[PDB]
């Protein structure tokens, strides 16, 4: 009801880049090369078997992120020589770890402790203070560099924090230079109402990708939401994997006519999906022989080339989790997003939220960024943005239902080559 | 070959040279570990009471080979399905006991042994034209020797199997074997030589081919030994293969379900005969003393309710006892009750609701001196053990038996002939393992 | 010549595929090369006199080739210098540094290695304290101090403390300094006190004259610095976790099972408290002579210096890396010598 | 590896080496009728089973003499002897270290290790409890008598706590305040960070860092956890509505002090604690003997399945809960599959038609399952510890992660891998209609369910372990490659 008789549709929430008309015009996916961003790391398309964890193996993991992370800023840096955070130290000394908090609730600068790396520390932790440190931003599981003083072998004084080191940007081929823009809508889950299941927004959004014409369309879960009132009280009339089912022929179909590549992306709220993150892509649907080169089931995280262009995408809500424990000296959504962007983490955040299970082994073969994105894609339920953060655009379309109420999506235009200006303009609008 | 088949097993018996590589489940994985345990452990107790050569151990071997549906007969007919995997769990199964047993010697040549005795078994059930395919297989290369050629050499032939007649002679067909294999036949002079190949008759030919067997385990287990320390880190598996070898192979008393209804009187009946030694020492103790110590007390009382006495009967027939002696009623219930009441629940450590099987007694909790439980025939001195016997005024003959038995560490067995002496019977017809086993049988021959 | 360039680890050529001993250390070299197995009489042939002092010691001598040295055998050792240190420190909770406050020093001028423990096993002392930067010493300290009539010198200034401190290092002249954690924590603090204080002559803690100080620890660690170079350095921490098993190693578990005694610990809240009254700094200064006091009985009760005199003897390598314990070289010195006399070619350093 | 002379080849030869003496040493010592107790390459703890020293001294050159027959130049030392011991780990112990004085006599002397309780907030009442405990043990009486001293002693002083004999300063507890109190994240679930918030809101001399703040747990009739109920001793003398919280002191303080020292003792465990105290046991309830009596892999079924949840559906109809926990429910000819009639007499609805609910009920307990697992829960093995904590710490042990609460206890898992393996094998379980079939109905039972009339029960039961099927063929628990370990 509410949404239906909404009067806001097709307003500009947000702007960037050089302006362009009223109405977006898209090439339907004709002079269009969708991929996956071929790195040294080979992606994550199929299931891995799950549900066992050593907890030597989750050591290994952490400690061999913290001594590659470590590794790479102290070539960046020329430092000489790491020290052991636990040992004392009379005069200063420069330490490598990973950030955490001394209990179970959310950091303060008051309960923060470093925590080495096997190969210089021995896994040993060590009480911070931040008293000597003027600026700093810090969340627990940030691998971190920092100059200080231990003189009572039991409390670690920083005095530099050395600045995170974002990976350098692609450089593409000359192959995709006469290749013309390319429009990309993205929107985010949950797609249906609060109280209905008949999928209203996302005909919404069938509609404008018909209209528009773009050229890609990436679909971020969830997209049968397990925290939606009928699931969890078991009001369903039919299984969760019809349901599913029945949205992915709605948008897969509805999309013919637009000719458009779909990237549809996982959530950790897919009540139908393995709960587990990297999360594997979607594998119980089978496109039609006519839509097999449009549709694109990809992981959670994803890193995807379009014609030279590196797209960033995940459905976790990093921006949240990552809020909730970033302590900062004194824009906090850019100072999160640097990051990510530096700790070269899809999800870097160490102990997790208590809404996604995380596989390390996964996560430390499938999570690293390759380089750093031109367009990051960060859906979440803080509020739509479109910033600029160290040269990557990094876009968070909201999600396209808000409880009741119709929420937003995005429109961006990127072309290889353009001007560092990869993304021409972009914009969060109202669905 | 219905689904996912392959030639991968060609014959029945296999020297066990290629490792697996499929993908099991932990599942299939423990049930192939325990029932090739048991396989192993009938065929030693078999060697341990009959002559390896005589018609019961081979009646007996096949027995066990039915039940736990392992591969011991050929079958002309075609690789079955079943045929099939029966053969995959041989296979399997066996590299499973490789890891369960080289981390110690003992272990090695215990493994060794009961394997070899297998497969001798196994080798003298295969007709002659299964025999050779099996010599083809392996690259074994024994020849067979024609008719013509037998009879070429027949007189060389009978002078040189020992004790073979002239017309079993003619029944009999030999193997033609290069001599670097039949040193042991040929360093005595019990195998003809003609141009470098001994003449071995279809009996000899097992040992030779058992050599070779051999060989190849003793350096598969060392190389195993070699390659443990990738195991222990899998805890999934190391409950199982670092104590396999103490692994209990019997049925289950934790669950009374149907054990019939026992009245106190009978008890003191029952340790004329049905009791096994290990419970009727205790018996006697708490008869006499009137008190039992820790150790005792669990083990006697849970085999008590492994023989069907209710929580009720057994709060009765303790508080009786203890009563009479240094204790009273109060006292009962405010130190010893609980005791019983968690030998009759089911939560704590499974040693305290589970009765003890012989490995538990004889293995574990050793008695000091004033303690009375434990296995008599592991836990007292042999000669005790002798004088008890003959209070218990059983035949010189069989006590000899049962000493013999004990010598060799075969204390179950050795419980099992006083068992088959007590009763008269000649056969028991199962293996002791429990003793509350010991005491059903003993009830179903009344 | 030892001034010629160092060859690669690696260097390959046509007619040769490796080369061994490319890095090999001088002192390893003159040890291998004149049979030196750990303490002893040594003989030098036509011995020169140094241009320039070179040491903090009283004799000094040159000689030109290693050839010159020879080990004398079957004499006795010579008695040692042995000075046990504990020191008193504070936390600035404006610095987050330590300052040294006060160090008591116990010597014993003739202490046997092959002999008993001597009994007292110290024959002087020194004592030196010094007030808290605006922490005032009570109105009657000198007063006090000299009624106590103990060789405690006050000290003005951190820094005249440390000068202090370093003279009577120079002239005492100690072979070996024992002390609790003496690596982890004495010798740090007084290092970084000596150059915050700007105090000169820092190397008179050690007995070769050097102008730079050591790197910090790193990975080596705090023992693998040679920050008193020419010295004896015994931490009775390492000593006992090589010797004795204990609950733990702080030193007031080792006097209780080592010397079935009891150990006060002033609270650091204390510690500059008891600059209110001279009774209570004489408390606190009684504290660290006491300290100093169980290092030298444990020591001497352990027996650690006989000890590693025959284990140096035994393996045949330096006794300051015998006593620092950790990843110094001791076995590997025996190893050495046996394949070097039997003509081998002993693996190179790892680097 | 730092070595010089490192050579992985030798050293591993060495070890191998050395693991086989040791496990050829425990064989032999077994074959004597004596227990090893512990061993490790520097050490070997024996059972002699003796009350004679001399004995002792017998067994031991004995033990030399069978060890150095089949090892020469394996010479070995008795380094003490022990005339009690109570061990729950190497270094982790209470003994009667005997030092012979000659001529058969010796000495006796207490010798606890390991046995200090890093928290210090703990009041006097269980320092008494477990100082007692402690000298019960190292009295040299034997088993049942130290077992009936402790009994006496535990409920005397369960009665003197609920009789409220128990002197007050008894029941005060100190902890120090190692920050400002409104910056612990923790703070909610802290007693003394409440008592110091209230301190500094009453308007007296703040508490700040290192001061030491005295609370006493005390029922106010607020349904709240202990930890809000925490309040200083003249707050309890002034209100007159306080009351000191006994079950908690019993609890919380007397009993986790008492069962790490009693718990060891065979025929003692946390419930009879309990009982002792006065309290309700149902709140509180080795490979080796697991293999003696079948090892994990022979357990029936209830055994197996005893700790997992059962499978709860709400009916539709009437809304009752129905808990299944097997495929068939009842006896003889009434006995029919679980889901074909509701737990509620006056419920016609069969929960057979409502099987997509019951398959949507079924994802999501997989999902609540598979997070708890995924939630990473780590508790401290130790009972005076009990840290609970998400962060795995690198710092380990040779048995896994050091508690960074008390750095001398392992972090263990809340939910382990096995739990959710077989949560997983339980609900596979409770629809195994050919299991049930064959191993849990009877005969006459399995006749009258192996007709018609079941058909569509047996094909929905199928369809609904197909479900936890799926799941566990993507668990990596329940699959062993042979190739890793077969190479
Ligand atoms: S062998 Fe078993 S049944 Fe026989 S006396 Fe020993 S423990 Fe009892
Ligand atoms: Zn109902
Ligand atoms: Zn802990």
């Amino acid at each position: 009801q509410k949404y239906g008789s909404r009067t806001n549709r097709g307003e500009v929430v947000t702007t960037y880049g050089e302006l362009q008309g009223t109405t977006w015009n898209g090439g339907s996916g004709s002079n269009t090369n969708v991929e996956l961003f071929t790195s040294l790391d080979e992606p994550l398309t199929k299931m891995y078997k799950f549900m066992f964890q050593k907890l030597m193996d989750i050591r290994e993991v952490v400690s061999i992120k913290i001594e590659e992370l470590g590794a790479s800023l102290k070539d960046h840096f020329q430092i000489d020589e790491f020290t052991s955070v636990s040992l004392p130290a009379q005069e200063t000394v420069t330490v490598l770890g990973q950030i955490g908090c001394d209990s179970n609730g959310k950091l303060n600068s008051k309960s923060v402790i470093l925590e080495g790396d096997r190969e210089h520390s021995a896994g040993m932790q060590v009480p911070v203070d931040l008293s000597e440190l003027k600026d700093y931003s810090l969340f627990p599981g940030q691998v971190v560099i920092m100059e200080g003083t231990n003189s009572t072998g039991r409390r670690f004084v920083p005095t530099k924090l050395y600045e995170g080191v974002p990976l350098p940007f692609h450089q593409p081929s000359k192959e995709f230079e006469e290749c013309p823009q390319q429009m990309v809508i993205t929107a985010c889950g949950p797609f249906t109402t609060s109280d209905t299941i008949t999928y209203d927004a996302l005909k919404d959004l069938i509609d404008i990708v018909n209209r528009d014409r773009p050229d890609i369309c990436i679909l971020l879960g969830p997209f049968l939401d397990a925290k939606h009132e009928q699931i969890e009280n078991l009001q369903l009339t039919v299984t969760f994997e019809d349901v599913f089912k029945r949205c992915l022929k709605m948008i897969i179909e509805g999309t013919r006519p637009s000719g458009c590549h779909l990237v549809i992306v996982p959530s950790l709220r897919d009540v139908h999906h393995d709960p587990v993150y990297p999360q594997p892509p979607f594998s119980c649907f089978e496109p039609a022989k006519e839509d097999k080169e449009r549709v694109h089931f990809v992981a959670d995280p994803c890193t995807l080339s379009v014609n030279g262009v590196v797209i960033g995408m995940t459905s976790t809500d990093l921006l949240f989790h990552m809020g909730a424990e970033e302590i900062s000296s004194s824009d906090r959504f850019s100072r999160i997003l640097r990051h990510i962007l530096t700790q070269r983490s899809y999800y870097p955040l160490y102990p997790p939220n208590e809404e996604i299970n995380i596989d390390y082994e996964a996560l430390y073969s499938y999570t690293p960024m390759p380089v750093t994105p031109d367009v990051f894609i960060v859906p979440s339920e803080l509020r739509y943005f479109i910033k600029d953060v160290t040269g990557c655009i990094c876009i968070n379309p909201g999600r396209l239902t808000k409880g009741l109420v119709g929420g937003t999506y995005a429109r961006f235009l990127v072309k290889s080559g353009a001007m560092r200006s990869t993304c021409i303009s972009a914009q969060v609008v109202r669905v | 070959t219905g689904d996912r088949k392959g030639d991968l097993y060609p014959s029945s018996l296999q020297f066990y040279q290629h490792p697996p590589t499929e993908n099991i489940s932990l599942i299939e994985f423990e049930t192939f570990a325990i029932e090739r345990l048991k396989l192993l452990k009938a065929v030693e107790n078999l060697g341990v009471s009959y002559v390896k050569n005589s018609e019961e151990y081979s009646k007996k071997l096949e027995l066990e080979l039915r039940k736990l549906k392992f591969p011991y007969r050929p079958l002309h007919e075609e690789i079955s399905d079943d045929v099939y995997d029966l053969r995959r769990k041989d296979h399997i199964s066996h590299f499973i006991l490789r890891l369960a047993y080289c981390q110690s010697e003992d272990l090695r040549r215990w493994f060794i042994q009961q394997e070899m005795d297998l497969f001798k078994f196994r080798f003298g059930l295969l007709t002659k034209e299964s025999v050779q395919e099996f010599l083809k297989l392996n690259d074994l290369q024994y020849v067979a020797i024609s008719e013509d050629e037998k009879n070429m050499h027949k007189e060389d032939l009978m002078n040189s199997s020992f004790g073979l007649s002239l017309t079993k002679m003619e029944d009999t067909e030999f193997y033609k074997v290069p001599f670097q294999a039949a040193l042991d036949l040929v360093r005595p002079r019990k195998v003809f030589l003609w141009r470098g190949f001994a003449f071995i008759p279809h009996k000899d030919i097992v040992s030779i081919v058992l050599n070779d067997f051999r060989a190849k385990l003793s350096k598969a287990l060392a190389l195993s030994a070699r390659s443990l320390p990738v195991v222990q880190s899998d805890e999934r598996l190391q409950p199982l293969l670092n104590h396999l070898s103490h692994s209990y192979i019997g049925q289950d008393f934790s669950s009374q379900s149907n054990t019939g209804k026992i009245s106190l009187e009978q008890i003191d009946g029952f340790a004329a005969k049905s009791f096994p030694l290990c419970m009727r020492q205790l018996h006697k103790s708490l008869r006499e003393n009137h008190h039992l110590r820790h150790g005792g007390r669990m083990q006697y009382g849970l085999f008590l309710k492994g023989i069907g006495l209710t929580l009720e009967q057994a709060l009765q027939f303790w508080r009786l006892e203890f009563t009479k002696g240094k204790v009273d009623s109060e006292k009962f219930d405010k130190v010893y009750a609980y005791s019983i009441r968690h030998n009759y629940g089911k939560e704590g450590k499974r040693t305290d609701y589970t009765p003890y099987s012989c490995m538990k007694v004889i293995l574990s909790n050793p008695p000091s001196q004033g303690d009375y439980h434990g296995c008599p025939f592991r836990h007292s001195d042999p000669e005790l053990l002798k004088q008890k016997l003959q209070s218990f005024k059983v035949p010189s003959s069989g006590i000899n038996q049962i000493l013999e038995l004990v010598k060799g560490m075969h204390y179950q067995l050795a419980c099992q002939k006083y068992f088959e002496l007590t009763h008269s019977v000649d056969d028991c017809g199962f293996s002791l393992n429990h003793p509350n086993q010991y005491f059903a049988e003993s009830q179903k021959l009344l | 010549s030892a001034d010629s360039p160092q060859l690669p680890q690696d260097l390959k050529g046509e007619t040769f595929s490796h080369v061994f001993g490319t890095n090999t250390s001088s002192l390893e070299l003159f040890l291998l090369s004149r049979k030196i197995k750990g303490p002893s009489w040594l003989e030098i042939k036509s011995p020169q006199l140094s241009s320039q002092p070179m040491s903090w010691c009283k004799v000094e001598a040159v000689v030109t080739r290693p050839d010159q040295v020879s080990v004398v055998k079957d004499l006795a050792p010579p008695p040692v210098v042995v000075l046990s240190l504990s020191m008193k420190t504070v936390q600035n909770a404006k610095t987050h540094q330590n300052e040294i406050v006060a160090i008591a020093a116990l010597v014993h001028h003739t202490f046997p290695l092959d002999k008993a423990p001597p009994q007292p096993p110290f024959q002087t002392h020194f004592c030196v304290l010094s007030k808290l930067n605006d922490c005032i010493f009570p109105y009657d300290y000198n007063e006090a101090v000299k009624q106590k009539n103990a060789n405690i010198e006050i000290a003005l200034t951190e820094r005249t403390l440390l000068g202090f401190f370093l003279a009577k290092i120079h002239k005492i002249d100690p072979d070996v300094i024992v002390g609790h954690d003496i690596y982890g924590f004495d010798l740090e603090v007084l290092l970084q006190r000596i150059n915050s204080c700007k105090v000169p002559f820092w190397s008179k803690i050690g007995r070769l004259r050097r102008s730079v100080m050591p790197k910090l620890g790193g990975r080596s660690g705090f023992a693998e610095r040679n920050a008193a170079c020419g010295r004896i350095i015994c931490d009775i921490e390492i000593s006992a976790k090589e010797l004795i098993r204990c609950k733990s190693y702080h030193l007031s578990e080792l006097v209780h099972q080592i010397l079935k005694a009891e150990r006060v610990v002033i609270p650091p809240e204390n510690i500059r408290n008891a600059y209110n009254d001279s009774v209570h700094l004489l408390y606190m200064l009684e504290n660290t002579w006491i300290d100093a006091k169980f290092i030298l009985q444990i020591m001497c009760e352990l027996n650690v210096l006989p000890l590693a005199l025959q284990i140096t003897n035994i393996a045949g390598n330096v006794m300051s890396r015998t006593l620092m314990g950790g990843r110094s070289e001791r076995n590997e010195y025996l190893l050495l010598h046996a394949f070097t006399e039997n003509n081998f070619i002993v693996p190179d350093k790892p680097v | 590896s730092y070595s010089r002379f490192y050579a992985k080849p030798l050293a591993a030869l060495v070890t191998h080496q050395g693991r086989e003496i040791l496990l050829h040493t425990k064989e032999m010592v077994q074959k004597m009728n004596l227990e090893v107790i512990y061993g490790d390459t520097d050490s070997i703890m024996i059972n002699t089973n003796c009350n004679n020293l001399e004995e002792v001294f017998k067994l031991g050159n004995r033990v030399k003499s069978e060890i150095n027959k089949s090892y020469k130049l394996l010479e070995i030392d008795i380094d003490g002897i022990f005339k009690s011991l109570l061990l729950l780990k190497k270094k982790k112990y209470a003994a009667l270290t005997v030092e012979p004085t000659g001529d058969g006599k010796y000495v006796t002397k207490q010798e606890l290790k390991g046995l200090d309780i890093v928290r210090r907030d703990w009041c006097e009442l269980a320092k008494q409890a477990g100082n007692y405990v402690i000298s019960q043990i190292l009295s040299d009486q034997p088993r049942d008598s130290i077992v009936e001293n402790i009994q006496k002693k535990l409920t005397e002083i369960g009665e003197n706590v609920t009789n409220g004999t128990v002197p007050i300063t008894q029941y005060e507890i100190n902890k120090a305040l190692t920050k400002d109190p409104q910056d612990y994240p923790d703070k909610k679930s802290l007693p003394h960070v409440h008592v110091a918030l209230w301190i500094n809101s009453q308007g007296g001399r703040k508490v700040k860092a290192g001061d030491t703040i005295s609370y006493v747990i005390c029922q106010d009739g607020s349904n709240l956890s202990a930890s809000q109920r925490a309040y200083a001793q003249e707050q309890l003398q002034k209100q007159e509505n306080l009351s000191i919280d006994t079950q908690y002191y019993l609890s919380q303080q007397v009993h986790p002090v008492v069962a790490r020292i009693c718990e060891p003792i065979d025929g003692i465990d946390s419930a009879l604690i309990a009982m002792w105290l006065g309290l309700d046991p149902s709140q509180f309830r080795d490979e080796e003997n697991d293999a003696l009596l079948g090892g994990p892999s022979q357990l029936t079924d209830e055994e197996k399945y005893r700790d997992c949840e059962r499978f709860k559906f709400f009916c539709p109809k009437c809304g009752t809960e129905n808990i299944y926990d097997n495929v068939f429910d009842g006896s003889g000819l009434q006995i029919e599959p679980g889901l074909k009639r509701c737990s509620k007499p006056e419920c016609d609805a069969s929960p057979l038609d409502y099987v997509i609910q019951v398959h949507n009920k079924l994802l999501l307990d997989i999902r609540r399952y598979i997070k708890k697992y995924y939630s990473g829960w780590l508790v401290c093995e130790e009972k005076t510890c009990q840290n609970r904590t998400r962060r795995l710490p690198l710092s380990f042990s040779r048995n896994g992660p050091i508690c960074q609460a008390c750095s001398k206890a392992t972090l263990r898992s809340e939910y382990p891998e096995k739990a959710l393996y077989t949560q997983l094998c339980f609900y596979r379980f409770i629809f195994d209609w050919d299991y049930a079939l064959e191993k849990v109905v009877s005969e006459q039972e399995r006749g009258h369910l192996k007709k018609k009339l079941f058909q569509e029960s047996e094909n929905q039961y199928k369809k609904l372990k197909s479900t936890v099927d799926q799941v566990l063929s993507r668990s990596g628990y329940s699959e062993v490659n042979l190739s890793k370990l077969f190479q």
